[PDB]
């Protein structure tokens, strides 16, 4: 039970870490995402007065 | 009235953009609304719902209000009409939803009262089955020869305290190729659809579908009426019954999947994989009231990690050996969560 | 990209078997599913940034204001520089993980090779009906620790002696 | 709506009405029984807990129940005591008495089940038929080898809510010793551990088949009385739309005299 | 409906009260008056006010009749008043 209760952090490791890089990443990146995200409202705002 | 009649057809309409957006004209399905016997506020916010989804570039809402004399009401379904077979004869598809047909119905009664026409039934003058009837024959899937042209009609009818067996019921039930019963009951409930799956029927059951769909749920509605049927029998007498019946719990979680909030316009790729668990016995151990929460993690799944057979199943139109096959993999991957 | 990363995320979601208990690293995968979404939007919904004015400057006549609009949008595409600075707290954090997750997967590795070796030869050798007292006694001298403390206490019968053993009280 | 009219009325309401007329009757004469037994079982509870004799550490199961079919409620319940007492521990020769409780002990642990009674729940208890199939249980499952014995039988407070109440079974071997047995004076050349198991047996047995009679026919006049408030509103709402419908015949019938004449 | 609408409030009667042995079947649940309080004698007026509720709660918990032994003291404490009165 010792055995089959231990054998598990050897395969898995490697998707820890590149799923931890990938998850920080991610939500650190939300700059680019905020700045297409402001661009938009802009946008939008400026065709808004358009059809106004 | 008040039950969701306005509300399928404009989800109808909404929907229709999607395939009306692009390119093939062969799949556009240019929308046009009859808004008779409906205030001018009401067309008002309608036509500005439409446009606030950018449905209004395909929608023709020729229509008269309550405010126009009684004439006007009787032709402008007719005039609908007229505008869906132009689009029908020239090989186009066109959706045309008669909304609330009773006022134009009760039209022909002002006209035939001071007409000097004798009413025939109830009231009625006989010639109300007669109009409903060419008005509504006109709409036809067009063949190959003549431009294989469509004008799919969705007639609304508002009857009082659910008498689907009074005369303008019995008349319009007689003239549609089926029907969908929204019982004020359903809608007080809380299901916003508010529709009977056990009345509502059609003539293109497992037929004139995506295939995706009409493989999944081709008779599931025979299926739905017969759980229906049990649990009103399982509340009759203490047997085996109740949770104890798998088609009862099949039932209530297919009926409590049948759901949807107005506005909100789905797609037939995000339709399949929900049905079929439903349908394959999957939502044995999901309880009724975690469904609601169960579809929206369902669609998400797909729409996140597992998007290919969604897509698959999207472009091909039919979800084949391979796509029954991963659809299969994804639900009894989704089914422990 | 986002592919691979959405499969190996939902993997470890559904094989944790060592990696429950968790209170964080779901907050955080909410975090990039409602990022993921926020990108999807953002690309489905994609305004147009320049006026189109080639279809919409012939529908006004009396405009007026569609050249102080293009002129706004058009020094407004440089928002600001991208922070894009991920490189100071997630750089230290991602090195503390792999150096202390080699650690991690090296001590594992010789648990197993030292249970696997401790069940080879607890099953491959070592009878137990032969087996003689003093060999227990030179492999752990605890017991004689034992002996000595119930001696000098004075207790020949502590809890846990035959109850699992054979009694055989003839008399 | 006439024939429906009237099955509702001659044929789902008044019969049902006398039916539970009838059912009052029986619990009159079975409250009778059942206080009369009572009696004796307060003595020999009042006893047992002034002599404790609880059994310390092969299993009984006892379904006990009339002949009623599943009358609104209690068989249900019943049946759901059961079904929680073989989880608690499912290697018990359950030994079911009526009609109802004997399909539902079949459809949940048909395995277990491995003695039926019949003809039992047809009137009021009588002490010789209990009696006798106390004396079958004891001879042919020997209830003396399993230490303890679980009978299940429902009880009312007063009229209308019902408990799975259970009584525990002493064995001799609880008998013979027992925390106060020395305070009462006994006689070993008598038997009387074996003796005073098989009365409890008897009296516990009997005397709870009895209440379990008292309360099937009591949660009986509790569903005649439910289904006769079914009736009743049924009845009121199908009328008030008889008139409505036979009102609109005299409304056709007005309509039809003025348009054609 | 045209007499109610143009009469200011009605008082119901019903043949089955009648039948069953309440003969003045005056039911207050569909009977109402719009100007009564205001053109009632003070002394009914004060004390009829605690009349209205209890035969309003005993009509709405009339239901079950032969339950109130084991369903709620209250319930049947209601049941007593609303027959009594
Ligand atoms: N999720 C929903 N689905 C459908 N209708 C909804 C929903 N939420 C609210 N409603 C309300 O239901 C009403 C539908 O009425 P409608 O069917 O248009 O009346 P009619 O049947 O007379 O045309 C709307 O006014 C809307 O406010
Ligand atoms: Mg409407």
């Amino acid at each position: 039970d010792r055995i089959d209760s231990v054998s598990q952090l050897q395969n898995v490791a490697e998707t820890t870490k590149v799923l931890f890089d990938v998850s920080k990443e991610t939500v650190e990146l939300e700059s680019e995402a905020f700045e297409l995200k402001q661009k938009v409202e802009l946008a939008h705002e400026a065709k808004a007065v358009l059809d106004s | 009235r008040q039950t969701g009649k306005t509300a399928v057809a404009l989800d109808t309409i909404l929907n229709q953009k999607r395939w009306n957006n692009g390119s093939d004209e062969s799949k556009k399905l240019y929308c046009v609304y009859v808004a008779v016997g409906q205030k001018r506020s009401t067309v008002a916010q309608l036509v500005q719902t439409l446009e606030q989804h950018d449905a209004m570039k395909y929608s023709i809402i020729v229509a008269a209000t309550a405010s126009e004399a009684a004439p006007l009401q009787y032709l402008a379904p007719f005039t609908a009409a007229s505008i869906g077979e132009w689009f029908r004869d020239n090989g186009k598809h066109a959706l045309i939803v008669y909304d609330d047909l009773s006022k134009q119905a009760v039209a022909y009664r002002q006209l035939s009262l001071l007409l000097r026409r004798p009413p025939g039934r109830e009231a009625y003058p006989g010639d109300v089955f007669y109009l409903h009837s060419r008005l509504l024959e006109r709409a036809a899937k067009l063949s190959e020869k003549e431009g294989s042209g469509s004008l799919t009609a969705l007639p609304v009818i508002e009857t009082q305290g659910g008498d689907v067996s009074a005369y303008i019921p019995t008349n319009v039930i007689s003239i549609t190729d089926g029907q969908i019963f929204l019982e004020a009951e359903l809608f007080y409930k809380g299901i916003r659809p508010a529709i009977n799956v056990g009345l509502s029927v059609s003539r293109v059951g497992s037929a004139a579908q995506v295939k995706a769909l009409k493989q999944v749920a081709g008779s599931l509605k025979l299926f739905l009426a017969q759980y229906r049927e049990v649990a009103a029998f399982a509340q009759f007498g203490s047997d085996l019954d109740a949770s104890t019946k798998q088609t009862l719990v099949r039932g209530e979680r297919l009926t409590q999947l049948l759901k949807q909030n107005q506005y909100s316009p789905l797609a037939t790729e995000e339709q399949v994989p929900l049905i079929y668990a439903g349908v394959n016995g999957h939502l044995d151990g999901i309880e009724l009231s975690r469904i609601g929460e169960f579809e929206s993690s369902f669609l998400s799944y797909l729409k996140s990690n597992h998007n290919e057979l969604l897509t698959e199943i999207r472009e091909k139109g039919e979800l084949s050996k391979e796509l029954l096959a991963s659809l299969k993999s994804a639900t009894e991957s989704f089914v422990a969560t | 990209a986002k592919s691979a990363a959405n499969k190996l995320d939902w993997a470890k979601v559904i094989s944790s078997l060592r990696i429950t208990g968790s209170t964080a690293t779901q907050l955080s995968s909410f975090k990039k599913r409602n990022d993921e979404a926020r990108r999807q939007l953002l690309e489905l919904q994609s305004q147009p940034t320049e006026v189109d004015f080639s279809h919409y400057r012939s529908v006004l006549k009396n405009t007026s204001v569609i050249d102080k609009i293009e002129s706004y949008v058009k020094q407004y595409k440089p928002v600001k520089i991208d922070a894009s600075k991920q490189l100071q707290v997630i750089e230290s954090f991602e090195k503390h993980a792999m150096t202390n997750a080699k650690e991690t997967e090296s001590l594992v590795s010789k648990e197993l090779k030292d249970l696997q070796s401790t069940l080879d030869n607890i099953q491959s050798a070592r009878p137990f009906d032969e087996l003689t007292v003093d060999d227990l006694t030179k492999i752990k001298p605890e017991i004689d620790a034992k002996v000595e403390e119930m001696v000098k206490k004075g207790k020949w019968d502590v809890p846990g002696y035959k109850d699992r053993f054979g009694n055989l009280n003839v008399m | 709506e006439v024939e429906m009219r009237l099955k509702s009325i001659n044929a789902i309401e008044k019969i049902t009405k006398t039916m539970k007329i009838v059912a009052s009757t029986r619990l009159s004469k079975a409250e009778k029984a059942k206080i009369s037994a009572k009696k004796m079982d307060e003595a020999e509870q009042l006893f047992y807990k002034n002599a404790e004799t609880k059994n310390l550490d092969k299993e009984l199961i006892v379904a006990i129940t009339s002949d009623k079919g599943l009358c609104g409620s209690i068989h249900s319940q019943l049946a759901k005591a059961v079904r929680r007492h073989l989880n608690d521990q499912p290697n018990a020769d359950i030994v079911t008495i009526g009609d109802k409780i004997k399909m539902q002990l079949l459809r949940t642990h048909p395995n277990n089940i491995k003695l039926s009674i019949n003809g039992i729940g047809k009137d009021a208890p009588t002490f010789q038929e209990s009696a006798l199939i106390a004396d079958k249980l004891l001879s042919v499952m020997k209830a003396g080898t399993y230490p303890k014995i679980s009978i299940f039988y429902n009880d009312p407070v007063s009229s209308l809510s019902f408990e799975p109440s259970e009584k525990p079974i002493f064995n001799a071997k609880t008998i013979e010793q027992s925390p106060s047995f020395g305070k009462f004076e006994i006689d070993t050349d008598a038997n009387v551990p074996r003796d005073l198991f098989e009365y409890t047996l008897a009296n516990q047995m009997l005397t709870a088949m009895a209440q379990g009679y008292a309360a099937e026919i009591s949660a009986r006049r509790n569903a005649m009385d439910n289904a006769s408030k079914n009736a009743g509103d049924m009845i009121n709402r199908y009328s008030i739309l008889y008139n409505r419908t036979r009102q609109a015949v005299i409304t056709n019938e007005l309509v039809d005299i003025i348009t054609g004449a």
